[PDB]
């Protein structure tokens, strides 16, 4: 059934599962034409497919050429997502295939179910959580590889860097969702928080800075502050 | 004209014959129904006055034998039976008619309703949906489940309607996932019409039979099949023009005959709003859209 606050620790059990977020698959800029009409220009996008237990991220880059000559692109984007997720599963060894796929938007349920008819034993599930994965393109290294791609490409990341060496996957996912919620609510401030101290660097093979345990507590507190603030600045409270 | 005699009427019962019905009192001198039109299937159906639960009945075609009704006090229902002795049967009927103990099938001459509701319905196809090979007639009741309902529990007592499932490998060609799900013409024309039903007349016959079982017996399973078969056509961009014109006539007469007070449980707002206003065929069902909008504008 639907994933929510009640069955939240199920994410960190030992059944393989993937989140699929399609919010950055079809991306456009809207602009004026010489005649004063409006038109869109697509830019590169990505499917965000995440194992929340391990941090493994399958980032399928969606090159703008896939939209050439196509109609109803917002609908096609959902089916393209489902096609690519289905191809990913088929490419994995049987023992690495997920037992559940959780989509962050309910409009992905029918496209993914139809593409996965060959896999009747993989459950396709929605969620009532309002997860902040759209903010994945605020991670500088992820945005960079998407915008530089000249062709369709899959790039593998661990979105938790090395955190699992020191913390549980429950705690890692909570940190990730806090960082992404912050970046979604006020990207400039969030990014200032994460980089203010030039002595803390991002390793070449990492996405986030190399914070000590104590510095992560400070960071995490600054992100909570930011999120509550903006929630006042927004609702005047 | 044909006759279905009754041995007796020992329990108070409402008796239906096609779209007609009448009340028989306990131990009333009722000995059956005469003047039944030859050339059509018919259904004779029953609701006991004490247990409105279980509507039940029998589909039959008088050209296929001499049939009569006899109450069984052990099984507690009116049963159809075949009389093989033709002279015994003619003798029985003639005496009951002479004593005027039969009701007349009360057809208005102008009235084509029953033809229009059963145009494509054939006894031979009914008997493949309702498997009871030793009888020439078919029993149906309110509680019988369909083969597809039993996949989601007695197989001999099921309605073996053709299974339609829009998220199934049969419906979806590998590599045409989006195309086939959003435009079901492949599934309608190749899988179902060419492959399974062979022609549109058999498709329409099952659709009409499903509707009639839903209406007369409150069979929910028949209702799901009826809605599924409409939706498969309406969700196909490519449908033969003659099929669409005929479907509009079929559905018009079904909506016309439906009891106004049963639309609450017999009509599915989703399928109808989709079919009439969003689907490929939203502009192809003029007669059906007009009666639906004047008779059931609430649903829409
Ligand atoms: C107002 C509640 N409606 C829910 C849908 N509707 C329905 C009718 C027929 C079938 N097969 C399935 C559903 C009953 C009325």
């Amino acid at each position: 059934g639907a994933m929510n606050s009640s069955n939240y620790a199920e994410l960190f059990n030992n059944d393989i599962k993937l989140f699929v977020d399609d919010t950055n698959v079809y991306r456009v800029t809207v602009h004026k034409t010489f005649e004063g009409n409006v038109a869109t220009k697509a830019i590169n996008g990505c499917i965000f497919t995440l194992n929340p237990k391990t941090g493994h991220l399958f980032l399928k880059i969606i090159h703008t050429s896939v939209w050439a000559g196509q109609k109803r692109l917002s609908q096609l984007a959902k089916w393209k997502t489902a096609e690519e997720v289905s191809a990913l599963v088929r490419s994995l060894p049987k023992e690495e295939q997920p037992k559940q796929i959780i989509v962050t938007r309910k409009a992905m349920l029918d496209p993914l179910e139809v593409h996965m008819l060959d896999f009747p034993n993989i459950a396709i599930r929605p969620t009532e959580l309002r997860l902040p994965f759209s903010a994945a393109m605020s991670i500088d290294k992820l945005s960079d590889v998407v915008m530089k791609a000249t062709e369709p490409q899959m790039v593998l990341f661990n979105i938790y860097d090395d955190w699992l060496d020191r913390i549980s996957s429950y705690t890692a996912f909570s940190r990730l969702t806090l960082l992404l919620r912050a970046l979604k609510t006020n990207e400039e401030s969030a990014k200032m928080i994460l980089l203010s101290d030039p002595t803390i660097t991002i390793k070449s093979y990492h996405l986030w800075p190399s914070f000590t345990d104590e510095q992560w507590i400070t960071i995490e507190s600054q992100m909570r502050d930011l999120i509550l603030t903006e929630y006042g600045r927004k609702y005047n409270v | 004209m044909n006759t279905v005699p009754f041995t007796s009427a020992p329990i108070e019962v409402t008796i239906g014959i096609d779209q007609y019905s009448f009340n028989v009192k306990e131990n009333q001198p009722f000995h059956g129904i005469k003047d039944i039109p030859i050339g059509h299937v018919h259904v004779i159906h029953f609701q006991h006055a004490d247990n409105s639960s279980m509507r039940y009945g029998y589909w039959f075609d008088c050209r296929m034998g001499n049939f009569y009704i006899q109450y069984d006090p052990k099984d507690g229902l009116y049963k159809m039976m075949e009389e093989r002795d033709g002279a015994k049967f003619e003798n029985i009927v003639h005496n009951f008619k002479e004593r005027q103990m039969m009701v007349s099938y009360p057809k208005i001459d102008e009235d084509d309703t029953w033809y229009n509701l059963t145009e494509f319905v054939q006894m031979d196809k009914i008997r493949k949906i309702v498997r009871k090979d030793e009888n020439q007639f078919s029993y149906v009741d309110s509680s019988m489940t369909t083969v597809q309902e039993n996949e989601l529990s007695d197989p001999a007592h099921s309605l073996n309607y053709t299974v339609i499932n829009f998220k199934s490998r049969e419906a979806i060609r590998p590599g045409h996932e989006m195309e086939d799900f959003l435009d079901k013409s492949y599934y309608l024309n190749t899988v179902m019409l060419q492959g399974i039903f062979k022609n549109s007349s058999n498709y329409f016959g099952e659709l009409q039979f499903a509707f009639l079982n839903a209406m007369f017996f409150g069979n929910y399973g028949s209702s799901l099949q009826w809605h599924a078969m409409i939706e498969l056509i309406c969700s196909s961009a490519t449908v033969p023009k003659h099929m669409l014109d005929k479907l509009d006539e079929i559905l018009y007469y079904q909506i016309k005959t439906l009891p106004e007070q049963y639309s609450d449980i017999l009509l599915n707002e989703r399928v109808w709003n989709i079919c009439l206003y969003s689907s490929f065929q939203k502009n192809s069902l003029h007669n059906t859209e007009k009666i639906m909008e004047n008779k059931y504008p609430e649903l829409l």
